[PDB]
């Protein structure tokens, strides 16, 4: 039946997820910090731009 | 005395400010309240001015009669707008249709009194009597509907005493005790009429009280 | 990972007793309203009993009033169902469905066929 | 049952060995690395515009690539295309079904999609020969309500649905080229990667899944939420994403690390999250809540930077411009407000 | 130069005129969510009311209604039910004869009543299939006490108004099922939303004036609530 065969695919899918190259969280968090630091000056919401450069003002 | 006449105008101007400066306190019924509050304040203004020129000319006399008929015509329509919602508003402009009725129609037959007076009572008085009588007719209809609905909220799944409190409080805030004072009379009553209305209709109002709390929460 | 692992259940003679145990994990057990549901052989899922967050509303399905009783232990993160007099009609797979939202008194879709926040269930059989 | 017991054990033991692999990578936490950097401080945005004209609640919205035009869907049958700079309404599309639950604006700015309980992501042609707006073609084939459909290309669109299934579509033919199966609950949100090579989708089973567009297979699944995931959004670089849920918590997940980096939660908040969005830099994390508010979060330190309190009913949708210049907030009070 | 701005401002007026016209039709119409079960008999009510989702428009006394039946979805309904937080009323249909499924209908009623986004909506309850309930009660095959033990200690309400010709045993069971639904209504939502129970059959000829009268009472109470008069 379908109920007994519904677990056939669940095992197969988890096998694909098991064999994945995982990096350390320490260097993973470094990439997020580096991206934000390198793009901080390009974020109008982060740093309120002058009213002359704001189309909504 | 004088302090009593300050609170009549002072509270009513605060009432219009809260209703007008705010966007949440809107829709037709709140626009109706402002004209009622404006008329109550405008009556108190014309009371002293007329007395000051007379005892305390004819310019203040004609203004006094205009605003006296304006109060009972804005009490009438406000009960007329509520009557429309319960009965003849299941298919819903209307708001600006009778805004002329509120101010303009009281004025026109005042000028008739002036026109006849310009040479050579009932011209101005009994039109107000008709408004008072008609307003009482609407008041009786509404309290019967309120009583009808209170006993059918959940069939018998309520409390008779609790629905008595709901009926009594609702009845108090609609009975035209100002209209009966006009016919009975024709001192201190004028002093508190303007300030008394602001406490119940704008201060005791349970939704503006939470609105200013929302206003204070946003700002502070 | 939200998990609900049922315990207990088995064969029992009519008139006996059976204590179910539902071990919860992956969420704050104290915030959620918990339910017991069952699926009889050849029948759809049926709601049995629920319990409030604190353990005040202890409503039952009516067919099991007097016999069944649900319990809750927020410290141990577990749910209970003490069945006191089992009838043959009670034979079903008893699940431990949890309500979807964490601060609501209404509970939706616990009896659905593919509810995500419901356990695998424990088999209860009554026969002579 | 004798052999089906093994299938349960095979999945359980293999799922168990995945956790220790993730536990080995978790040497530090995102709070430890980002504790040294100074905080953003106070964030105080102001309502630059408030867009009025929708009759019923605004349920979804989407910005354009030019960062000027918007599309907003309301539960009354209208799909209004706005203009942020001048507040003017460019178009007003009457829909067949009033219960529209999603809307999308094409990257080219030529088509607009929408759908809901009618089970159709209808494509609308804005730049036609006669200048009008008409239904281009209707993409039928979903068995559950359409929750999110997003333009992958001018001729491709990915859809989420309440039938636990996503699908890639070909607008020219009108058929599903790729089907994305694996979710158990209703799929509520969808977010494409910047490269449009992968996309994530959260569903009503407290789990998110990374899908490959050209393959149709699930790469990895993320867990950690306690309740239904309502919103999802990629990090600007494309290596992470955030998920809002009914837990009153947002969570940051890293694709390469395959773990949950950070949780954005406060004890005061006990209401669900409807929409999430990152800023252009990715430092700020916008989130729309059920308590009629929008909270700005520091994505690296998990601190409430600010609050966008300007709506009467629940905040239904959020959006940030591609140039990161402004943020818009739709709500159930039928008002779309621009913040900057 | 300014030609584009003149065109854009002139264009916005054309949409604004249409949106005001569409507002009149939207406000006049009353939207209704028809909710029920497979055995409730939803299609019977829809069919006899001859004026992904199925819509049914019917006009009563020059008042447009719009009944929405949502049958093209799955059994999980906690995400699309939020789309109907502003309907005028929810028409809840129940099969009175189907005893074992009454608790399932009671649970669904409790969820809708206590839902955060549906706390303001009033429910027009239709206890459908009354003729089959009378047949089952008089036959004596199935009993309420097995499925509802509290029935054995239930006295008929004094305000009951039975139809001309009805066994007192039938009336007792008929008003007990109604009382089960009204028990949930009174337990929460004090004055914010109410329930309108009705006994209906497959041959109830109008069955739409009751909706018309209930929707009229819902709007009237809504206006009175804004005045804090009820
Ligand atoms: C209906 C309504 C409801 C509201 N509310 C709202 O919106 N929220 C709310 O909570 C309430 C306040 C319910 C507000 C307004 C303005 C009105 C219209 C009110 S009126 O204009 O029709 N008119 C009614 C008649 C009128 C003048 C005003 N009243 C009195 C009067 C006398 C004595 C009284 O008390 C006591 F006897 F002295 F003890 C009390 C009244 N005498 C009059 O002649």
């Amino acid at each position: 039946t379908a109920s007994i065969a519904q677990a056939r695919k669940l095992v197969e899918q988890l096998k694909m997820e098991a064999n994945i190259d995982r990096i350390k969280v320490s260097k993973a968090a470094a990439d997020l910090m580096a991206y934000c630091e390198a793009h901080a000056k390009e974020d109008p919401l982060l740093t309120p731009v002058p009213a002359s450069e704001n189309p909504f003002r | 005395y004088t302090v009593g006449y300050s609170v009549s105008l002072a509270s009513l101007t605060v009432a219009v400010l809260i209703l007008a400066y705010f966007r949440r306190l809107h829709c037709t019924r709140n626009y109706i309240h402002m004209h009622l509050f404006l008329s109550f304040m405008l009556r108190a203004v014309s009371i002293f001015v007329k007395d000051a020129v007379l005892y305390s000319c004819r310019v203040a006399v004609t203004f006094f009669l205009y605003f006296l008929a304006t109060n009972y015509y804005w009490i009438l329509v406000e009960g007329l707008y509520l009557h429309s919602l319960i009965f003849m508003a299941f298919f819903s402009k209307y708001l600006w249709g009778f805004t002329v009725f509120g101010w303009g129609l009281p004025a026109v037959f005042v000028a008739v009194w002036v026109s006849v007076r310009a040479t050579l009572k009932w011209i101005i008085q009994v039109p107000i009597l008709a408004s008072i009588v008609l307003n009482f007719i609407l008041f009786i209809n509404i309290v019967r509907v309120l009583a009808t609905k209170l006993r059918e909220t959940n069939a018998g799944r309520c409390d008779t005493r609790q629905q008595y409190r709901k009926l009594l409080k609702s009845t108090l805030v609609l009975m035209p005790l100002f209209g009966v004072h006009y016919i009975v009379f024709m001192m201190l009553f004028n002093s508190f009429q303007g300030f008394f209305v602001a406490i119940i209709y704008c201060f005791c109002n349970g939704e503006v009280q939470a609105e200013i709390k929302k206003s204070w929460s946003r700002w502070t | 990972q939200v998990q609900l692992q049922e315990s207990g259940g088995g064969l029992v003679q009519p008139g006996g007793s059976l204590r179910l145990s539902c071990a919860a994990s992956g969420f704050t057990f104290s915030n959620y309203k918990m339910n017991w549901v069952r699926q009889a052989p050849g029948k759809g899922l049926e709601w049995v009993s629920d319990i409030s967050q604190s353990g005040a509303s202890i409503s039952y399905t009516g067919s099991v009033k007097g016999r069944f009783t649900i319990s809750r232990d927020n410290a141990k993160n577990t749910l209970y169902l003490q069945m006191n007099s089992l009838k043959p009609e009670d034979t079903a797979v008893y699940y431990c469905a949890r309500c979807p939202a964490p601060f609501t008194r209404d509970c939706f879709d616990v009896t659905s066929t593919t509810y995500a926040y419901r356990g695998q269930g424990t088999q209860v059989t009554v026969s002579s | 049952q004798s052999e089906l017991d093994q299938l349960r054990q095979e999945a359980e033991q293999l799922k168990n060995q995945i956790r220790d692999a993730r536990k080995a990578c978790a040497d530090a936490t995102l709070s430890q690395i980002t504790n040294n950097i100074d905080p953003v401080g106070r964030i105080q945005m102001r309502t630059r515009r408030t867009l009025r004209g929708h009759l019923a609640k605004i349920y979804a919205m989407h910005w354009g690539t030019d960062s000027r035009l918007l599309v907003s869907a309301s539960q009354d049958g209208k799909l209004i295309i706005w203009d942020s700079y001048t507040t003017n309404k460019v178009h007003a599309i009457p829909l067949r079904s009033s219960w529209v639950m999603t809307c999308a604006y094409a990257p080219s700015g030529n088509y607009v999609a929408c759908g809901g309980l009618d089970n159709i992501c209808s494509i609308y042609n804005l730049k036609t020969r006669e200048g009008n707006v008409r239904v281009s073609r209707e993409l039928a084939g979903h068995t559950g309500y359409l929750s999110c459909c997003r333009f992958l290309d001018d001729n491709q669109i990915v859809t989420s649905s309440g039938d636990t299934t996503c699908a890639l579509w070909d607008i020219e033919t009108g058929q599903q080229t790729t089907t994305f199966t694996g979710h158990t609950g209703d799929v509520m949100s969808l977010s494409l990667a910047p490269d449009t090579r992968l996309f994530v989708s959260g569903a009503c089973d407290a789990s998110a899944k990374l899908w490959d567009v050209r393959e149709g297979m699930c790469r990895q699944t993320f867990t950690g939420h306690e309740s239904d995931i309502n919103a999802i959004c990629f990090f600007p670089n494309g290596n992470a994403f955030a998920t809002g849920s009914d837990d009153a918590t947002c969570r940051l997940f890293d694709l390469r690390a395959d773990q949950e980096l950070m949780t954005y939660s406060h004890d005061n908040i006990i209401c669900g999250i409807t929409s999430v969005s990152f800023s252009k830099s990715g430092r700020l994390l916008l989130a729309g809540y059920d308590d009629f508010n929008c909270n700005v979060w520091d994505a690296l330190k998990a601190d409430r930077a600010g609050v966008l309190a300007g709506h009467d009913n629940r905040v239904s949708c959020l959006g940030v411009t591609d140039d990161g210049m402004a943020v818009a907030t739709g709500s159930w009070d039928s008002f779309l407000k621009i913040w900057n | 130069q300014r030609n584009e701005e003149k065109a854009q401002r002139e264009a916005n007026k054309k949409i604004e005129k249409q949106l005001q016209k569409d507002k009149q039709v939207y406000r006049a119409t009353h939207r209704l969510l028809l909710l029920g079960a497979d055995n409730s008999g939803k299609s019977t009510i829809v069919k006899q009311m001859r004026i992904g989702i199925f819509e049914t428009k019917f006009q009563v006394d020059k008042v447009n209604f719009h009944m929405f039946d949502v049958g093209g979805q799955r059994d999980e309904r906690r995400k699309w039910i939020q789309c109907f937080n502003d309907v005028t009323a929810i028409i809840f249909v129940v099969d009175s004869s189907d005893y074992n499924r009454l608790q399932e209908a009671l649970n669904l009623f409790k969820s809708i009543w206590n839902n955060r986004w549906l706390r303001t909506i009033s429910v027009i309850l239709f206890l459908n299939k009354q003729d089959l309930l009378a047949e089952k009660v008089l036959a004596g095959k199935s009993k309420i006490e097995d499925y509802f033990p509290e029935f054995a200690r239930y006295t008929t309400p004094e305000d009951a108004t039975p139809e001309p010709g009805e066994d007192p045993r039938v009336t007792r069971a008929k008003y007990f099922i109604r009382d089960e639904f009204l028990r949930i209504s009174t337990a929460s939502g004090d004055g914010r939303h109410y329930c309108y129970p009705h006994f209906t059959c497959a041959v109830d000829t109008e069955n739409a004036r009751r909706i018309f009268n209930d929707c009229r009472d819902i709007i009237q109470r809504m206006h009175l609530r804004q005045y804090e008069l009820l």
